[PDB]
């Protein structure tokens, strides 16, 4: 009693019930480094200025 | 009569010295912490400075590559 599949029928991408527990790092990856401090702040006016040689502002 | 009409007192040159030399020492130190500062970012990477691009993490492909293995 064997139906043969028709068109496009063996291409579907089907779903899997299985028990098998999904892996957590099969990367093997390391910890990944800690990101720069993101400094963040508000804008205040440059010291004395520029502050380059003889210059006031 | 010269003094009254062409000068002003001690205290107004005495205090104008005062207020230049406190803006000029602090100038100096902003300028040598400002080296320093320099030296630590440029040695280190840590800092806002000195940052140099790395491959954008956004532009790899997680899909099924044909290949269980990638
Ligand atoms: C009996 C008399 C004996 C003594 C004679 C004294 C002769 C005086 C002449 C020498 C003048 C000295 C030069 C002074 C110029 C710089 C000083 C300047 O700072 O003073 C200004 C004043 O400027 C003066 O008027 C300049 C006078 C220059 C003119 C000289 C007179 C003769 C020149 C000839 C002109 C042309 C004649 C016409 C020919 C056809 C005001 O500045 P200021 O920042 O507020 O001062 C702050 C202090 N306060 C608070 C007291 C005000």
């Amino acid at each position: 009693g064997w139906v043969r599949p028709d068109l496009g029928e063996l291409s579907k991408v089907t779903k899997v019930k299985t028990d098998r527990p999904l892996p957590e790092n099969p990367y093997h990856s390391r910890a990944r480094p800690e990101p720069n401090p993101e400094a963040e702040g508000d804008l205040k006016p440059a010291k004395h200025g520029s502050r380059l040689f003889f210059w006031t502002m | 009569w010269i003094a009254r009409t062409f000068y002003d007192g001690p205290e107004k040159n005495y205090e104008k010295t005062m207020a230049i030399l406190q803006i000029e020492a602090e100038k100096a130190e902003l300028r040598l912490k400002e080296l320093e500062v320099r030296r630590l970012m440029r040695a280190r990477g840590d800092g806002p400075w000195y940052q140099y691009p790395t491959i954008d993490k956004a532009l790899i492909d997680h899909s099924p590559k044909t290949t269980p293995d990638n």
